[PDB]
């Protein structure tokens, strides 16, 4: 079947969190807000990816 | 059996590898190759377009017929004699070709690096003997004009007005069954797990099918313009696009310049990116020190090649070089295709990623190779996200109907194309405000700039995804999309106050 | 008599082919060459521009004077010795040149493919004796610095402050009368039936005249910018633009790279289109297998050339290779020129079309050659119609005065240019809203994109008229012209309602 | 003493030229090279960016650590054996290199043009003896993997997980102290009189420092995009960007193609401008006639080179060729930099102009050389003035706050960048209407078009500053800036009448 | 003398109607209306061209 | 720091070197009223010298 859509900003935050603990926080590779790079908790992005994979 | 043909090809042809003979395997390939259900013919939209004069050479199996003049009959030698003054270079190029000097291959000693051509010469004869084209002990003397253009190893008369044909891929496959099966194997190896692309695509085996199955290619009236696309999509029909006629030099096809005419442009600048890379510039500086005549398997050892080429990087798979160039494809040049980015972390892509590292570890280290390939994947996604943010702005206007002339002057595309937002048809057809400036700008942002960004990442040209191509133009597209969107919002707010004063 | 010079040249010079001596023919060529009425001098707009430092080398017959330093007198041998360290490569390049080794040509036997240079050596000596440059028993020793830069076959001292000259075309024509007459024949062969271009243009014989007769070239104050155009238009003045100084290699001029510096750019990308074609990429892969020293008549047989080059396609006419490159021009690169498209079906174009087919049939067949040339003609017309629809929109606004800033901020172009719509001056001069964005965009749509489309069609680069160049950008220009036109229409309708509320 | 190192280098290092030994000079160079105060390390903004996988190869002295696998210890011969199958081409390229065949340099006779390499081999050994790297009677046997990647002239075992290093510039300088000192001299020779650029910049000695000290390079999140900029700024860290690994051919670095990957693009098209020039096209036609193996001092005499290359023009200074390419810089590619134009007439610039004429007089005359160099300077100012007029229009709108979305949707740049008008950060970062279209268009008008204009002037490509690049695009940018300014003024005047009707 | 101006769409329809009967119908090479390629009767395009040939 | 000078003034200064103060030359960049602006050498040289004294 067709794979569930995932935005490229989410793919990068997912790729940046590989081999890292879910509580680790990394900088987004594309998002910038209030003059700073948006920080992404690794537990949230992996959860956002897995919730889309289960819909496939 | 052909050891360079994957299992998926025999499985799709309902053949057993052990017992399949060169004649039996060839007949099964031609059946699917010339089947209109598998891409042959004028395609599903053949009722909307008609061929032109040059089209008989682009798709010979569908449109070609021999010329009415001259009305002469000729033997084998009569082709060389009459055409020695009608097509003088064609005869002189054929004379130096290996096809006319087969005894020059048999007398080559085992120490000369070109001894591998003798094994293929015997294999070529091996494929013909199974088909009953020559005696089991009779040797092939030459490959003349009557062989390719009429019938392989013909000994009798041929009519120039009835029996002349354009040598298509199957005509080349009668003798070169190995290379023809490797290219046709692309229909079976290039299968996407989530259906991102049609099965067997993108590939040289279905480039003509993809060309004629493009809605805008059949719908647009400019047939001479659309046939220009066909000239880059003739690998399916003929096999002289890398080793050209009539020299048919294998050393020529290994050079990077053979891929330049097709794999170059605003939507896939592989030639521009590779040449400007360190890999390509080294190929331009050291092409006089390399032996291009040796095969790709011996190019790094017996050829003295120290920089990678298009044939070396793309025709290699797990240490073997075949005419299948799809077994390592992951991104397929267009990162915006749905499912391509989401599949880059799958085991299907990771297996092909390891196959690419195996190609680079022939020179670099596995740590260095994977260090840059990770940059290629993440760098491509960084560009993809830049387009997705700009496309959300233009797509919002499309659903809101606020695009320029969207509701006033937006004519329908030519049949059988349906009107849409950011469709490929708008790249080669335009009328009125269809497409709009914002609609075309964001379309090209992905179709052209984002693609050239990934190409620059895949072919180590730093400017190819930073300043010159990719991130540079995508930044400009993002800025101008934001600028026009804010301008049109201000214009809408200004027009809203005018409607208030009139109501 | 020179058998490679057409009848129109002798007829225009009031000379009889049989009785005309090399001395009489040379004087008649120089008379028209240096006549200000035939393009010599500063041109009709010479009162608007003044030369710069580099102009003495671009137009030597008008501006060059010997330098005041040094104040030394020199013989023939003193030229080589002192310049061996003042201009070391010029001396070292000239020694390597054939001009310094003329006895090396006499020992060439008849079996050597370069024996034709001996016949030209004797022809050069035969022309010099007709002019009274040496005794009938004296042999030409060499072609030294004093020969080209002072006087041919000078035997006494020469003053470096009085006798030094820049060797112009007539200076080269003193010895090479054949090639000089062939180039000067372009004034007489290139005559358009309906006056689409000035007589003798476009041609290498009047490229400098065309440059100085361009209004913007004389009107613009940026003399250093305009003189850059001159650097591509110096074939009329000097003859070292293909076989450069001081090697003057005939093998160099036959290579495609010799035409690249001039025939390349946004309005005529012949170098980009040819190289990216299969013909050009084949020339890049096989340039080590070809004998560039052999002449073009023997290049396809005795030179081993299997792919066409710039010199092979354009200098050939009815089987003979001459320095006249105008006898096969039909489109003249710019399809939007009035009368060019309507003349493509005339007997004048059809005769030159048959002359092009004769060039193609040296390799391809006549059916294949005419099949693509028909694509080039229809494809150019298909692109031309795309511009004509977009030009009608911008020209519609110009006559209506609705262009941006047309009535508020549109200053006149620099004298002696008259204000107009979409003029060539607006490409190199701009002030205020003169030109406008739409006006410049549609101007570039024809001057740049439509021109590059035909170039891609004429030089078989499929991407050159589809995705990358030609139809690609023309499609975008059509979209952006339609988008801005609809926007300005909506802006005008909104402004009309404001005037309604104020009345 | 190194005779090719200027006085300013020894003076800046507090050393006396006469008595300083190679060991003493090397330690002083490495001290400043690895000093974070002189550009080493992560830079002043190191807390804003983190390295990626490829960064351990881009800046090894800051990020590189040996790989955890394999965990084996190896001698000299074990490097060649195991890597003969792990990186087979790396071994085969090193075997062909001069580093693996040092006895081939000692047996070179005096008649061989490559005899100068023996003097460098003896000088390399002389530098190592001062540093205690080999016996006073011991000859250098080879330059193996363990020498560059572990320690120079190592005789015992080495741990693959602890002692493996990426050969940085100082690693190359242990043996090649001359070329390492010449490159590091750029920190001291490139000093601008009014501080137009930072001291020692632009130069290959501080290209990585300039890269990491760029605000947008550290602020932007797209590390894979920003690291593409790093790949062109690695000359400071490693020395294999011209003579690549692992052949390290001096003939390769002399070719123009070695500089193409970095000196090419939208802001500095030096490769595009040179190749399309007559100088470059001659280098493509005559690269088979030149002996690239001879040094640059002997390239014009013993190499037969008649056309200039990148190394010949830029590494030359007062008749000597060194790795310092800054002692003749005048324009520094970017004419819009404050103080550059006003400094072009100073005695500092006029002295370097005279140094360029000495480079040009190798072929041309001083009159011809100064005639075109006068065109380059005046032509560069003519383009600069065109941008200055257009920048005044956009800068007026910025100060007036009338830019699109300047006060409504203009988010701040990523830290530590402060918001501004027409800043370099807006080329690689954009969000909302920051920057605006006019703001980015006038920025690119100078950063890209004006820069490529001077490059075309400096590298004699006539189309590079007229039609295609430079004046062409600058004209379009000027027109479109004028058009949008008139449109927004009319839109502002129309909006003012709407507020009048509402008041 | 100067040649009469002819639009490129008319040049293409004339070339498509050469060696064709005046009643034949061919496809335009450039025009698209109402989502279909415009059909041009050969009698009309040849008449428009012949009226331009006599004005030369 | 060096005093700012517009590029049009740099060009008019180079055209007025080795020229009398009363001489008039054409600007290399400016066009007004359909003609190239003429610049008196006395004014451009005076404008440059007043900028040279503000330099260091
Ligand atoms: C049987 C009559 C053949 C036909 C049909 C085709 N080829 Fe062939 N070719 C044949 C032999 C026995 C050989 C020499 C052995 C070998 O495999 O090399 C060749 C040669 C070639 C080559 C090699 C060029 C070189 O540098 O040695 C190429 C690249 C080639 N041929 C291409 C080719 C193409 C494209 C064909 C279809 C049009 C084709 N061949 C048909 C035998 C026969
Ligand atoms: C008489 C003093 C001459 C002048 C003036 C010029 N040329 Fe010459 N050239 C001359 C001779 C006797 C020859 C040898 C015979 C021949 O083949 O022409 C040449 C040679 C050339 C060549 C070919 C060199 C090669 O290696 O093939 C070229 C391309 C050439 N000449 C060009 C040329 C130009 C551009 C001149 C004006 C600067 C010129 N020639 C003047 C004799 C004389
Ligand atoms: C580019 C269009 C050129 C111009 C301008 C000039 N020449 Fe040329 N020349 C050119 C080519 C491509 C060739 C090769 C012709 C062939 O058949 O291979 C030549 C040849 C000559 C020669 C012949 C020398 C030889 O073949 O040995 C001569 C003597 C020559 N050219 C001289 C010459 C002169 C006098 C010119 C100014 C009138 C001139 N050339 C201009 C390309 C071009
Ligand atoms: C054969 C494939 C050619 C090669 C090789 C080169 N050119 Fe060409 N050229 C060719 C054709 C068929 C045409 C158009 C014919 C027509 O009907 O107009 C052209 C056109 C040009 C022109 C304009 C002159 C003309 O005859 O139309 C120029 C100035 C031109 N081409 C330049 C050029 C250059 C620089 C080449 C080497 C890179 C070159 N041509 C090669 C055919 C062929
Ligand atoms: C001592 C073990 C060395 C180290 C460390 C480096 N190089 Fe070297 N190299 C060395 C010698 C004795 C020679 C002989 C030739 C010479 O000119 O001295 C070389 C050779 C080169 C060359 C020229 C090769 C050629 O074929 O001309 C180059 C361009 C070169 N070396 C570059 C280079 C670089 C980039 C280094 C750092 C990675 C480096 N060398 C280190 C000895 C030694
Ligand atoms: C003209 C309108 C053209 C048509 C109808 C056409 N091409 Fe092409 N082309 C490539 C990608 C495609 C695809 C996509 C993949 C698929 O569907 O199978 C289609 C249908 C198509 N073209 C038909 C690629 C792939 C790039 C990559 O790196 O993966 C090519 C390589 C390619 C050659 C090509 C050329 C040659 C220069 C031209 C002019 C066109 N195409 C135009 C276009
Ligand atoms: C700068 C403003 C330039 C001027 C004044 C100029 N050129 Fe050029 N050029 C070609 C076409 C022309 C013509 C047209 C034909 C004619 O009227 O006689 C003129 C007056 C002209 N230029 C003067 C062509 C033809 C293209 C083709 O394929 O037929 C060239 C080839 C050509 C060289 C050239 C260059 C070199 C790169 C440059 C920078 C310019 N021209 C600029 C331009
Ligand atoms: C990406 C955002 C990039 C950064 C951070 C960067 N480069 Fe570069 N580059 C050149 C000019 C500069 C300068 C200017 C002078 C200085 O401050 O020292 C900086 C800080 C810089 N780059 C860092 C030049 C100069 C051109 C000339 O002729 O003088 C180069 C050559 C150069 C290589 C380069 C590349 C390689 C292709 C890329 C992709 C970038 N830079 C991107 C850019
Ligand atoms: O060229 C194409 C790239 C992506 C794509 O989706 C496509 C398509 O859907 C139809 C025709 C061409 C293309
Ligand atoms: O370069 C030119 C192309 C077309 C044209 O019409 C023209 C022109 O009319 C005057 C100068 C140059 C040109």
């Amino acid at each position: 079947s067709s794979l569930a859509p995932i935005s490229a900003k989410d793919m990068l935050d997912y790729l940046a969190c590989k081999d890292k603990k879910p509580t680790d926080v990394v900088k987004s590779h594309t998002e910038v807000e209030n003059g700073k790079i948006v920080r992404v908790k690794c537990g949230d992005i992996v959860a956002l990816v897995q919730k889309a994979r289960e819909q496939s | 059996d052909i050891s360079t043909v994957p299992d998926e090809t025999y499985d799709a042809l309902k053949l057993d590898r052990g017992k399949a003979t060169p004649k039996e395997t060839y007949e099964a390939l031609v059946k699917r190759y010339k089947d209109p259900a598998h891409g042959a013919g004028k395609g599903t939209m053949g009722d909307y377009w008609e061929p032109i004069a040059i089209s008989i050479y682009m798709d010979p199996n569908t449109f070609y017929k021999p010329p009415v003049s001259p009305k002469e009959v000729a033997e084998r030698k009569d082709c060389v004699e009459c055409h020695s003054d009608e097509t003088p270079v064609w005869v002189r190029a054929w004379k130096r070709s290996t096809h006319a000097n087969l005894d020059k291959i048999r007398n080559l000693k085992s120490d000369d690096p070109l001894y591998y051509k003798k094994g293929k010469l015997e294999e070529v004869e091996n494929n013909l003997r199974s088909m009953g084209k020559l005696g089991e002990k009779e040797t092939l003397k030459e490959v003349g004009c009557i062989d390719c253009h009429v019938d392989v190893n013909k000994k009798d008369k041929a009519d120039h007005t009835k029996d002349i044909r354009m040598p298509t891929a199957d005509t080349c496959g009668t003798c070169h069954l190995r290379e023809f099966a490797e290219r046709e194997s692309e229909r079976d190896t290039m299968v996407w797990p989530n259906g991102q692309w049609p099965a067997g695509r993108p590939s040289h085996a279905l480039d003509y099918t993809a060309n004629i199955e493009t809605t805008v290619w059949a719908a647009m009236p400019q047939r001479e313009v659309a046939e220009g696309c066909t000239m880059c999509h003739t690998n399916q029909n003929k096999c002289d696009n890398c080793h050209t006629r009539h020299e048919f030099s294998a050393a020529e096809s290994r050079k990077p310049e053979a891929c330049a005419t097709c794999h170059s442009g605003v939507d896939h600048n592989n030639w521009e990116a590779y040449t400007m890379s360190k890999h390509g510039k080294l190929a331009e500086m050291n092409r006089d020190k390399w032996n291009w005549e040796v095969r790709l398997k011996d190019a790094f050892s017996k050829g003295g090649q120290n920089a990678p080429t298009c044939a070396a990087c793309h025709m290699e798979y797990e240490g073997e070089y075949t005419h299948n160039i799809t077994r390592k494809t992951r991104w397929a040049n267009y990162p915006f295709v749905p499912g391509i980015a989401e599949n880059i972390t799958s085991d299907w892509s990771e297996a092909r990623l390891d196959s690419w590292v195996l190609t680079c570890t022939q020179c670099h280290s596995e740590r260095f190779a994977r260090s840059y390939l990770d940059l290629m994947d993440k760098g491509t996604l960084e560009g993809l996200a830049k387009y997705q943010e700009a496309n959300a702005i233009v797509h919002k206007m499309y659903e809101d109907g606020t695009l320029t002339g969207q509701k006033t002057n937006r004519p329908n595309p030519p049949e059988p194309e349906k009107p849409g937002f950011g469709i490929f048809t708008q790249l080669f057809w335009s009328k009125g405000n269809n497409p709009a400036s914002l609609e075309l700008k964001v379309l090209e942002m992905a179709e052209n700039n984002l693609a050239k960004m990934h190409v620059g990442l895949a072919h180590v040209n730093p400017g190819g995804w930073t300043y010159t191509e990719g991130w540079g133009p995508m930044n400009r597209a993002y800025v101008e999309i934001q600028d026009e969107y804010t301008k049109m919002q201000e214009l809408s707010a200004l027009q809203a106050r005018v409607n208030k004063l009139e109501g």
